[PDB]
């Protein structure tokens, strides 16, 4: 769940 | 003898990496304080001095070794031993200062630096930000090898700063953020160095602060937004601990969980 941060 | 946990840069594969920063949790964390699914540190109030600490030993292809010692009540590095001499990061308080008297305790020269370990203070050292100290395993086997030189003249005190710099992110960091293990996991596939970007940085200056909302959030909902960065600098507000659960692996102890 790192999309967060794109 | 407090637990061990080796790793190497010789080598290294986003597989080993995965493994030491598995094992380094595993050791930091009793699974005691579980809070939506995000493991607790142990509380330092009464925390006896016999657990108080692990130990990483690390080594690089020069076939050189040094062995940090980490806090298990924040994750952080406070000293490492190289040899027959070992440096501490200078205490923040009388009991930190006696409890690391316990750690090396065989090293023949002991120091303690004038300086804390904190960011600031180390990047004035180093005269680089964060945002200019390239990490991934290159880095890491470099690191190693200027703090294993220190004692002998041989590593200029900048070149110790950012090579604290850089031991602290990619073990300290990657331990407390499956976000940072992510981004030196990243590094380690395709033998890249780079310099950490925005969203990066602002994690880490927010272990703290996110320690603290999620722990004190009604629910998981926190009472005041927390603001953190996106890779190209964009900033958004973070309103509750659902989305970090993937982010964040480890928080300092700041409360009790209400019942």
């Amino acid at each position: 769940g790192f999309g967060l941060f794109d | 003898q407090y637990p061990i946990i080796n790793f190497t840069t010789a080598g290294a594969t986003v597989q080993s990496y995965t493994n030491f920063i598995r094992a380094v949790r595993g050791r930091l964390t009793t699974g005691a304080d579980v809070r939506h699914e995000i493991p607790v540190l142990p509380n330092r109030v009464g925390l006896p001095i016999n657990q108080r600490f692990i130990l990483v030993e690390l080594s690089n292809h020069a076939e050189l070794s040094v062995t940090l010692a980490l806090d298990v009540t924040n994750a952080y590095v406070v000293g490492y031993r190289a040899g027959n001499s070992a440096y501490f990061f200078h205490p923040d308080n009388q009991e930190d200062a006696e409890a690391i008297t316990h750690l090396f305790t065989d090293v023949q020269n002991r120091y303690t630096f004038a300086f804390g370990g904190n960011y600031d203070r180390l990047e004035q050292l180093a005269g680089n930000l964060r945002e200019n100290i390239e990490l991934g395993n290159g880095p890491l086997e470099e690191a190693i090898s200027a703090l294993y030189y220190y004692s002998t003249g041989g590593t200029q005190l900048p070149t110790l700063a950012r090579s604290f710099i850089i031991c602290i992110q990619m073990i300290s960091e990657a331990a407390r953020f499956q976000y940072i293990e992510g981004e030196m996991r990243t590094r380690i596939r395709y033998n890249r160095r780079s310099a950490p970007d925005p969203s990066v940085i602002t994690l880490e200056n927010s272990w703290g602060r996110l320690s603290t909302a999620i722990q004190e959030s009604n629910q998981g909902a926190f009472a005041s937004p927390i603001q953190l960065q996106r890779r190209n600098g964009s900033k958004f507000s973070v309103y509750d601990v659902s989305i970090l659960i993937p982010i964040i692996a480890l928080m300092v102890y700041r409360c009790a969980p209400p019942p």
